[PDB]
Order: C-alpha cells, then structure tokens, then sequence
C-alpha cells in the first residue's frame, strides 16, 4: 500500500475507498503481538497525505480510539499520536 | 479574512491585474493541492 501511494499520489483517492473497509477491520480486531501491524498501518496513513481529505472522518475515529485505549500498549499509542501530528 | 490588512491592499487593491492573478491563485492553490502540488508565492500567504 505504501508503495502504491507514493506511485500514484493524487490519483490514489479514487481507489482508497475500496481499501477502507479492510483497514477499519484491522483496528477493531488486531491480535498482532504488541499491535505492530497497527503501527505499520499508521505509518502508511502518514504517506496518504491530502488523499485522506474526503475520508478523514472515516479513518480518524479508529485512530482516536487507538491512542485513547489504556489497554493498548504504549508503542502503538505513540505511533497513533505521531500520525495525527504528521496529518496535521 | 485571511490576509493582514496591509498585505491585502498591497496585492488586491493596488492594480487590477495583480489582484486578478492572486484571486485566481487562491483557486489554483486549492485544486493543485488535491494532486500533491503546492503553489508558491513570493509574499508568502497563509494556507487558505
């Protein structure tokens, strides 16, 4: 995904809505040790850039639930916070 | 609403053609932004 985003750039927003359902399922149920697959997906969202304009309302609640969940581990919470920093 | 009063009268009031270019520049900034492009101006404007 990260390589498709840098390749297409502005044209990625045509295809992003197809991928959104899978990304939202990743946050809901991530059993990855220390949720490192979540941290990777945050690093991808940073690359998305101004593509996320029309879809930020979809991605942001999962990210917000991620860094506010106390059960979640600190690395994954820092990764979510740093992502919001970049997207700002 | 976005620019400081001083810089507004400099660009948007002095002469028509410059004012027209900057008026249309704001539209360029919006459109090109949606294709990973950022227009650049010499008197730097805050993002509108």
């Amino acid at each position: 995904i990260e390589q498709i985003v840098v390749a297409l750039g502005g044209e990625f927003k045509l295809y992003l809505p197809q991928l959104i359902p899978h990304m939202l399922r990743v946050f809901m149920h991530d059993n990855s040790p220390g949720r490192i697959v979540s941290i990777k997906l945050l690093a991808a969202i940073q690359l998305f850039g101004a593509n996320l304009d029309d879809y930020l309302h979809l991605l942001l609640p999962p990210i917000v639930k991620l860094f506010d969940a106390p059960e979640a581990p600190l690395p994954s919470r820092k990764a979510a916070l740093e992502t919001v920093d970049r997207l700002t | 609403n976005v620019l400081p009063r001083d810089l507004f009268q400099k660009l948007f009031r002095q002469d028509l053609l410059v004012a027209s270019l900057f008026r249309n520049f704001l539209l360029a900034e919006r459109i090109m932004r949606s294709y990973n492009c950022t227009p650049v101006s010499s008197p730097r404007l805050p993002p509108t």
